[PDB]
């Protein structure tokens, strides 16, 4: 039916209502039916009005168009860009604000860009309202103001002062593993100091529902925090206690992910107590194991590891040592074409 | 939701009208006017006739009809709503609905009519020539309203009580009207000389010509307008000059001093003549049998300046008044042929065959005059009498025509009238001459009917 | 620009206003087509071409399609001396 | 609303309404002066038809327009509401009124089979003149609705539109009706203008998929909706009587397929006349012969075909 | 001869009408291409090009100077016919760029600013020209390390020319050195403030010395109560470079400034007083209150000449912040200053007037040395400073040269302005050249409405184009394609839907003005103003109500809901505002008796403010036609008595008008008869009556049996000529109806 609907659809489009196109576009996106053809004529419409628009519908076609379209998203949100700001800094209604800041700091962080405008005036409103904001509010603020490349050191300084590890459910959380370390690698994206404690105490709670993926981006992150901030190291000793990350080693699966934990786990040195052969063992057999060409990420980051464990001395494990020169040889290979 | 005032849009249709014409009348604002009118509607409000009858007088007056939808529920609500209609109103419905082909536009003048004979005896000066002059226009044929309306003309002006311009309208209206009356027309002519010098030239010349476009047979009046027009003669331009001329020439008398200082007038008006009135200036020479030469020359000379735009009975007019003593100045006549030649469009059955017959019997025969007239003869020969047919049949075979299917149906339409075909002395020398080419052998019956 | 431009459509337009229907081509088009006119200005703008097809109609008018409903007493007229297929006559039956 | 909203009294009195109605004068059957005509059989009808042809022709060609003169034999049907209270006599007039607002007949442009006797096989086949046709032409004619308009679009047998117009408008239609032979229909037709843009689209876009015998739609819906399509056999003939004057007859079986209304089903077959009249025919260079000429010849044609109309074929109660 | 007037332009100078006149001189051949095209630049901005010019110019091209090049471009982005384009085709971007960097880079630097200018309402050449330029930029800025230079070339190609890296290059080079000095801060910072950019380690270095001046300014509280004026001038520069930047990095000092200015107000400078008032403005501080003022009332005459800009802009903006002594002695201020050599620019005098004309009649008349300042400079001006000028220009009466200046260089401010910015404009000149009217305001009117009529295809939003509409309507230029364009351009449903109370009482009153109705866009607006009725407020149901009845539409409940509203506002409505009210709804004959009852009293009551006896008759008229009974409750016979006794203001016409309401009703009032009477008599004595009024007067005394002997005898004379059938007779005749005689 969308498919038949659709040349008619690039004809009707220039005179679509803007509430009306917020449905179309939720429409043909949900069933992956979005061309660059209706985009480009909708979001021109939506850009062209931008004087007086419900400032709803601007930041919902941005949202929806972000995760295909970064381009159109971007520029409807600097299109209606002052006009956020007022309604962020002049409105009265909390609830309101705080939908507005959480939603633009999704499309932030969907198109990996922001104007620094509106990113200030997001950055004081959030401070001035702190309470309200469930520490998922926090966790995407800070997470829309990275991969973004903004710095604001007032607005981290003081969110992460606030986060005083009142995490829902204190001593046993769940959802915050998906939020505790986005805070992290935020502040290890930057150099701030006053955060090992944070970390800590994160890490504590959460070592045993932090899964997969997750860890070993902690880990990096950790690794990097390692570099100014020295109380991270029982943190990093967490991190080389999971139960999660002990039974990832016994069956590992995911080559990304046992490449990042690699890429930490090298520079962290932990290759000299029995248990640390038996972590770092498991996860080279299986990169070998597992056939086919290794991803690029997945190469990068194991030449990076097994260089650092090759000039690593201190490994006198022969056998660990000649699987890190195949693991090398084999990343040579399948890269020679 | 959403309906216009029609009682302040015919109050601003007023003003656009005095604009238009006015101004010069230039088609914006007549667009403009037609645009604000046909969005107008008569609805569930409660117009009064005051301000019905101008809501379609202004709509007609810029082109509205029984087309739109404001003419349509205004020439409604004049069937259903005639008590409301005074006598004022009147003269304005009647003279609308009079241009407008609709059924009700005549059910309406039919009604009107069937209240104006009841009040024609309750009338003062000025609404009796309005209301005159308004079923002038419409070519009603009821007798008892005529009738009695001239009663009330001569009532009113037996003392009086018409201004030297409503004698005018009034003899207009009735000569226009075909009411032959000379009890009317004779009092309006006692009030027109009773108001000395009050009817100017541009006031008397369309008297005249109302008079003699009537028939009334009488040498009294045709007596009386001679001095006026004599004295007239001086302020009087082209147009107004050849009128007079065709209407002298109607009355059917002849003077020697108003036709002198006629010529004399014309003779300085030559440059004007834009040869739509020299067909009347000749034609009425023609008529009477006045055959002075002093201005047909300059006639002839003014044609060629106007030769390219004759009207099509123009030609005809003109070049049947160039057969009597036609001076057969070919110069001219060449290019009149090229012309009507290339003016064979709708023309007319009595044209083309005096055309045709002018063309022959001035012995300047041409090829392509005669073959596009000898085309076009085949579609209106059957709407000829016999002697007409006889006429065109000859100018035929003076163009030596052998064609079967120009020829074919002429002689059915001539066999169709023979005996009044052969009954015409005046023609029996032009028979002589017909069979004179076509020859026995061409349609029998006709031969054999002509040698009995 | 093309052939959908006709006397007939620019008429029909300019008795109905909406002038400004037809892009800056289809009017310099007209102009140069039927109105005779040497060359317009590419330069020129939508309302100035307007104006002057405006202005070159009202003169190609050249003629009253008002029918008077007054009686002017001044007219000389010495000129003057059904089967209902045209249209659909309203109000009848 | 703010400013001086206090000083509203100043007012130029020279403004005057100036509405605008777009949209008004626009469309298909709204271009033209038609004349309609009820002509019955059984002379001084063919002057009907000479001044009502000549003046539309006329009209035709102070519009800037062109057309031609299309003549066929059929018989209508004229709806059961015509007549009211039962009264089989009404004036002429009237009727020509009651036609004239609703349409309220049916035409159906056909002759019986084993007509070709006369045609092609007797005087009448000097009058049908040279068969300049190349043969029976397979083609298929259809007709497009768009979102305002329709068009009309005639396929070659083995390949792309050959043919894709506007619609036909017909200013003059005149119904010649006999009493036992099929009737004789005049009619002066032209073409509205067509955008270039909608022609070459037409001709991009296939129309239909012919695959094996059976057919099908397949353009897409968001063109217009495929409502009559008829397999069609033509054959042409000329003459030319030495004043340009193209009397060219023309026969067609047409076999309806895509069909629309029951009015349309079972095949027919039909012959018809025309010519043609330029921006110029109308202007010096007669163009009444042209109609009277084509009046006789079809007159004649329906008078050859009198007997086999009303035989096992049809009939005719007109008494 | 030419050369002085492009440099005079080049300043900003506006050029008198004789100057054009003195350089047109005949501009024949003989001249070098670079005094053509400095004479194309010159009458670019007046008019068109002529012919003669443009064809010189393109034939012409022999060798062109870089001072040519730059004419050429600026007559080409200036220009809106586009004239210069053919020739500029072959040459686009100056194609023969093979002059290399042998001009000195300040030519360079003109060549790069006369791009900022917006383009008019195959470009290929600009990338080509653009990545030349940034080329030969960083070859030239490569063997130099002056940081003002660097920042004064980066600032001058702040354009859109290069890819953020010449910028970054320099801010780079910039912090290379490591002595940055609070100098070179200052100037580092303005760079990096106009080019809307943020390099982190730039503010990383700039910070600690930022740092140090806030902080020996803040010491300055009671220690080092020594005062360096160069160091408080150095903190105010920064203090309104961060007001109008709003770094995130420089935010502690800010604050902690503001903190320090604001808890010690005892003895701190003039000159910190406005920068600091700008941070206040940002950042919602409610602290601008007390500080200027409280410590700047009247002694603001020892600011410096840079700092007046500061307050300036301060007293434009905000203007709860504005007074009227602040406004009257800041006025003096710059009228004292203007006088002097290094007169301040024109942007901080035309501020000035305008916080001077905000104010409205608090005041007296604007200085005329300011406004001759003013319209002297007038392309110096910015584009929102004359925004702000037009609309304030009406808030304030006694002001025609002013007026007079500023409708004149709206055709040359076309293009340089956006589209919200030319509404505002329009509609505020809507009203002083509305009280104008004259013939100068009419070729101006439609060269605007020529060129908003093309460009319309651009204007989206519905209140832009509805006070544009308006702004035209109150300027006597009606036309029909600048009301049927925008009449379909406000009907997209994109432009639609987006209409409030506000772009449709507009709309309707900018229709309702010069009687251009559309049926199906007016329905539209009904259909809306009937769905939110609930909440229109004054100065609406005036300027809808005196639009939709001036186009006569008859929505029943459309105006039985509008008069309802305005019954409930009668007290916000004004005199003349009930009186026009009541004058639309009775010109339909819309009778509404809840909406007269209602309004009549208000009228009643402020009787004594009528300019004069005339409109009380105007509303006794205007209410008889609603068909309200003149008959009924005092409130009517209040106005009559008032007529009665002041009865020698009404004339001809208002007379008239009382003649007919008089008889119609079967009204007996006898004084208002007998009133009618005496001052007719003194009409006629003046010579100044018309027969149709002594007709009406004679025909209301007969009806209501009332002698009047004063009247009949020299009124009936001049009352028969109207009712008297002169039927013509001729001179015979007259002489024998003398013989009856």
């Amino acid at each position: 039916i969308v498919g038949i609907l659709l040349p008619r659809l690039r004809e009707v489009a220039p005179e679509l209502i803007a509430r009306e196109a917020v449905h179309i576009l939720r429409l043909l996106c949900s069933i992956q039916m979005a061309d660059a053809q209706l985009v480009k004529v909708v979001t021109e419409t939506v850009v062209a009005t931008a004087a007086d628009v419900p400032l709803r519908d601007a930041r919902q076609c941005a949202f929806i168009l972000s995760e295909t379209f970064p381009e159109e998203a971007q520029r409807i949100l600097g299109a209606v860009e002052h006009r956020l700001c007022d309604d962020i800094d002049m409105n009265a209604d909390a609830n309101e604000v705080k939908t507005t800041i959480l939603d633009v700091c999704r499309v932030v962080s969907a198109t990996c860009k922001g104007p620094r405008r509106l990113l200030n005036s997001v950055a004081r409103r959030s401070m001035e309202l702190l309470p309200q904001l469930t520490p998922l509010d926090v966790a995407f603020v800070l997470k829309a103001f990275h991969l973004s490349s903004y710095r604001h050191l007032r607005l981290l300084r003081v969110l992460s002062s606030s986060l005083a590890a009142s995490f829902p459910t204190s001593n046993v959380t769940k959802e915050h593993g998906l939020a505790a370390s986005i805070v992290v690698q935020s502040l290890a994206h930057f150099y701030l100091s006053g955060c090992e404690e944070v970390v800590v105490t994160l890490v504590n709670a959460s070592v045993n529902v932090l899964e997969g993926l997750n860890l070993a981006l902690t880990l990096l992150a950790c690794v990097r925090l390692r570099c100014v901030s020295p109380g991270v190291d029982p943190a990093v000793d967490a991190l080389c206690s999971g139960a999660p990350m002990r039974r990832y080693v016994h069956n590992a699966h995911s080559m990304q992910v046992t490449s990042r934990i690699l890429y930490g786990l090298a520079h962290a040195g932990r290759c000299r107590s029995d248990e640390e052969v038996a972590i770092v063992l498991p996860l080279l057999k299986s990169v070998v194991r597992t056939p086919g060409a290794l991803r690029d990420d997945c190469r990068g980051f194991l030449l990076d590891a097994v260089t650092a464990l090759g000039a690593d001395g201190e490994c006198s494990n022969d056998a660990l040592q000649e699987q890190v020169r195949k693991v090398y040889e084999r990343l040579s290979q399948d890269g020679g074409k | 939701v959403s309906h216009l005032s029609a009682r302040n849009i015919a109050t601003e249709a007023l003003q656009m009208k005095k604009l238009h014409q006015e101004r010069g009348g230039n088609p914006m604002l007549a667009q403009q006017a037609r645009r604000v009118l046909f969005a107008t509607s008569i609805a569930g409000q409660n117009l009064d006739a005051r301000s019905v009858a101008l809501l379609l007088n202004t709509a007609v007056y810029f082109g509205m009809e029984s087309d739109a939808k404001l003419v349509r529920e205004c020439i409604d609500y004049c069937l259903k709503n005639d008590k409301l209609i005074t006598v004022d109103v009147l003269p304005i419905v009647v003279t609308a609905c009079a241009t407008l082909k609709s059924r009700d536009a005549r059910e309406v003048i039919e009604m009107q009519a069937q209240k104006a004979a009841r009040n024609a005896k309750f009338l003062d000066a000025k609404d009796v020539t309005n209301i005159i002059s308004a079923f002038s226009k419409t070519g009603i044929n009821h007798e008892k309203l005529f009738a009695f309306l001239s009663r009330r003309v001569q009532t009113l002006a037996r003392v009086g009580e018409f201004e030297a311009a409503h004698l005018v309208i009034l003899a207009n209206a009735f000569s226009r009207l075909r009411y032959r009356d000379k009890f009317l027309f004779g009092a309006i002519a006692r009030r027109a000389m009773s108001l000395r010098e009050r009817v100017t030239v541009n006031e008397l010349v369309p008297l005249i010509v109302a008079f003699s476009k009537i028939g009334l047979k009488d040498p009294k009046l045709s007596k009386r307008f001679a001095t006026k027009a004599m004295e007239y003669v001086d302020q009087m331009n082209a147009e107004q000059v050849a009128s007079m001329f065709m209407a002298f020439a109607y009355f059917g008398i002849r003077y020697d001093q108003l036709f002198g200082v006629l010529t004399n007038r014309a003779v300085e008006l030559i440059d004007e003549f834009n040869a739509q009135y020299i067909s009347t200036t000749l034609n009425a020479f023609q008529r009477i049998g006045i055959n002075n030469p002093e201005l047909f020359d300059n006639l002839a000379e003014r044609a060629l300046a106007v030769v390219q735009d004759h009207d099509a009975r123009d030609i005809s007019k003109t070049v049947t008044a160039l057969a009597h003593f036609g001076l057969k100045d070919e110069e001219l006549f060449k290019r009149l042929a090229s012309h009507a030649a290339s003016i064979a469009d709708q023309f007319d059955a009595m044209g083309l065959v005096n055309t045709a017959h002018a063309f022959a019997r001035t012995n300047f025969l041409q090829q392509d005059m005669a073959v596009a007239l000898s085309e076009r003869s085949v579609y209106v020969c059957r709407l000829l009498d016999a002697g007409e047919t006889r006429r065109l049949l000859w100018a035929l075979a003076k163009f030596q025509v052998r064609d079967p299917k120009i020829l074919t149906p002429v002689f059915n339409r001539c066999l169709a009238l023979h005996y009044d075909f052969f009954a015409d002395p005046t023609g029996s020398e032009e028979i002589e001459e017909i069979f004179d080419f076509y020859g026995p052998n061409f349609c029998p019956p006709l031969y054999q009917l002509y040698i009995s | 620009d093309f052939s959908h431009i006709t006397r007939n459509t620019v008429w029909g337009l300019w008795n109905e206003g909406n002038l400004f229907s037809l892009s800056v081509p289809e009017l310099a088009f007209f102009l140069q087509e039927h109105c005779r006119v040497a060359n317009v200005d590419p330069r020129a703008k939508k309302s100035a071409l307007v104006r002057q097809v405006e202005e070159i109609l009202s003169a190609e008018q050249q003629a009253s399609a008002t029918v008077p409903q007054e009686d002017n007493p001044h007219a000389i007229v010495v000129t003057d001396y059904e089967y209902g297929d045209w249209g659909a006559e309203p109000g009848f039956e | 609303g703010y400013g001086r909203w206090n000083q509203a009294s100043v007012m130029q009195p020279e403004t005057l309404l100036d509405l605008s109605q777009a949209g008004f004068y626009e469309g298909a059957a709204n271009m033209v002066p038609k004349a309609f005509q009820l002509l019955v059989s059984d002379v001084a009808i063919r002057s009907r038809y000479s001044k009502v042809l000549q003046w539309c022709c006329l009209n035709m060609s102070n519009l800037q327009m062109d057309g031609e003169l299309y003549v066929d034999f059929g018989k209508l049907l004229l709806k059961p509401s015509v007549m009211r209270k039962n009264r089989r006599i009404v004036s002429s007039y009237t009727l020509q009124q009651r036609l004239q607002v609703n349409h309220p007949y049916t035409w159906v442009p056909t002759l019986p089979e084993s007509c070709l006797s006369k045609i092609q096989e007797q005087f009448l086949q000097p009058e049908g003149f040279a068969p300049i046709g190349k043969g029976v032409q397979l083609t298929y004619s259809g007709t497009i609705k768009r979102s305002k308009d329709q068009l009309h679009v005639d396929l070659d047998n083995k390949g792309k539109v050959l043919a894709v117009n506007s619609a036909w408008v017909n200013l003059q239609t005149a119904w010649c009706t006999h009493a036992k032979g099929p009737d004789v229909r005049l009619l002066l037709r032209s073409r509205p203008p067509i955008r270039r843009q909608d022609v070459e689209l037409f001709a991009s876009t296939p129309i239909i998929k012919l695959a094996d015998d059976d057919v099908a739609d397949v353009l897409p819906p968001e063109h217009g909706q495929l409502v009559y399509l008829s397999e069609d056999e033509t054959r042409l003939f000329e003459r030319v009587s030495d004043r340009g004057v193209t009397i060219t007859v023309r026969e067609v079986k047409r076999q309806p397929l895509i069909i629309l209304r029951d009015e349309e089903e079972d095949p027919r077959v039909e012959y018809s006349l025309s010519a043609h009249i330029p921006a110029n025919a109308a202007k010096a260079t007669d163009v009444r012969a042209v109609g009277l000429t084509a009046f006789e010849l079809a007159g004649r044609l329906a008078g050859l075909v009198a007997e086999d109309f009303v035989r096992e074929y049809g009939c005719e109660a007109k008494l | 001869t030419t050369s002085r007037a492009y440099s005079m332009l080049l300043l900003g100078q506006r050029l008198s009408e004789d100057i054009m006149f003195d350089v047109v001189q005949e501009q024949s051949e003989t001249i070098p291409v670079d005094v053509a095209a400095q004479a194309a630049c010159l009458f670019a901005e007046k008019g068109d090009i002529p012919e003669g010019v443009i064809l010189r110019l393109s034939a012409e091209l022999e060798h062109i100077s870089p001072q040519g090049v730059t004419a050429f471009v600026r007559a080409a982005r200036r220009d809106s016919s586009g004239a210069l384009l053919p020739h500029y085709a072959a040459v686009l971007n100056r194609f023969t760029e093979r002059d290399l960097c042998d001009t000195p880079l300040e030519t360079l630097l003109q060549m790069c600013e006369v791009f900022a200018l917006p383009a008019p309402r195959i470009n290929e050449s600009q990338s080509k020209f653009q990545k030349a330029l940034i080329v030969r930029l960083f070859s030239v800025i490569q063997g130099s390390r002056d940081v003002p230079f660097l920042c004064k070339v980066a600032k001058a190609v702040r354009a859109f020319d290069a890819n953020d890296e010449l910028i970054q290059f320099v801010c780079s080079s910039i912090c290379a050195q490591g002595a940055l000095s609070e100098c070179e801060a200052l100037i580092a910072f303005d760079m990096i403030r106009c080019c809307d950019f943020v390099y982190e380690p730039l503010l990383d270095a700039m910070e600690p010395v930022f740092r140090r001046l806030v902080e020996s300014v803040s010491a300055m509280l009671e220690g080092k109560s020594t005062i360096n004026d160069v160091e408080v001038r150095r903190c105010a520069c920064f203090a309104t470079l961060q007001s109008e930047f709003d770094c995130p990095d420089f935010e502690t000092l800010a604050s902690l400034l503001v903190h320090t200015v604001e808890k010690n107000v005892t003895g701190c400078p003039v000159e910190l007083i406005p920068s600091v008032g700008l941070l206040c403005v940002r950042t919602r501080r409610t602290s601008a209150l007390y500080i200027v003022g409280n410590k700047l009332e009247g002694n603001m005459q020892q600011l410096s000449d840079d700092a007046i800009g500061e307050l300036a802009r301060l007293l434009v903006g905000t203007e709860n912040l504005a007074t009227k002594e602040l406004a009257v002695e800041f006025q003096s201020v710059v009228v004292s200053r203007l006088l002097r050599q290094q007169s301040l620019p024109p942007d901080v005098v035309a501020l000035s007037a305008v916080v001077w004309l905000r104010q409205g009649d608090k005041v007296g008349t604007i200085d005329e040395r300011s406004v001759d300042y003013i319209i002297k400079w007038m392309y110096a001006i910015g584009s929102s400073v004359y925004t702000d000028l037009c609309l304030a220009v009406h808030l304030s009466a006694s002001v025609e040269s002013l007026s007079n200046a500023l409708i004149d260089d709206l055709p040359r401010r076309l293009e340089l302005l956006t589209t919200n910015e030319m509404a505002n404009a329009i509609f505020g000149l809507g009203e002083v050249s509305d009280m104008g009217a004259r013939l100068s305001h009419q070729l101006v009117a439609e060269r605007c409405s020529d060129y908003v009529v093309d460009h319309s295809q651009e204007f989206w939003s519905g209140k832009v184009i509805a006070r544009l509409l308006y702004g035209f309507s109150r300027m006597h230029c009606t036309k029909r394609s600048l009301y049927n364009v925008f009449a379909t351009r406000l009907a997209h449903r994109p432009v639609f839907s987006l209409l409030d109370q506000e772009a449709i009482s507009f709309a309707i009153a900018a229709f309702g003005r010069v009687k251009y109705l559309d049926k199906k866009l007016f329905d539209r607006f009904t259909r809306w103003i009937l769905d939110h009725s609930k909440d229109l407020n004054a100065a609406e149901l005036l300027l809808t109500i005196r639009g939709v009845s001036r186009v006569m539409l008859l929505n029943d409940q459309l105006y039985d809901d509008l008069g309802s509203k305005a019954a409930e506002k009668v007290k916000e409505f004004p005199i003349e505002s009930q009186c026009v009210l009541l004058s639309s709804f009775g010109s339909l004959g819309v009778e509404h008796e809840r909406l007269a009852s209602r309004m009549v009293s208000s009228i009643a009551e402020n009787r004594e403010e009528l300019t004069d006896a005339t409109k009380a008759v105007d509303v006794i008229t205007s209410l008889w036609s609603m068909n309200y009974d003149v008959e009924d409750d005092k409130h009517v016979a209040q106005l009559a008595d008032w007529v009665v006794q002041r009865a020698e203001e009404l004339t001809d016409e208002s007379i008239g008008k009382l003649c007919l309401v008089l008889s119609d009703t079967n009204w007996r009032h006898v004084p208002l008869v007998r009133a009618i009477a005496e001052q007719s008599v003194r009409l006629q004595g003046q010579q100044s009556i018309s027969p149709k009024c002594c007709r009406e007067v004679l025909d209301v005394l007969g009806t209501f049996m009332i002698h009047h002997q004063g009247a009949r005898e020299n009124l009936s004379a001049l009352g028969r000529s109207i009712s008297k059938e002169r039927i013509q007779l001729s001179e015979e005749e007259e002489q024998h109806l003398q013989l009856l005689l």
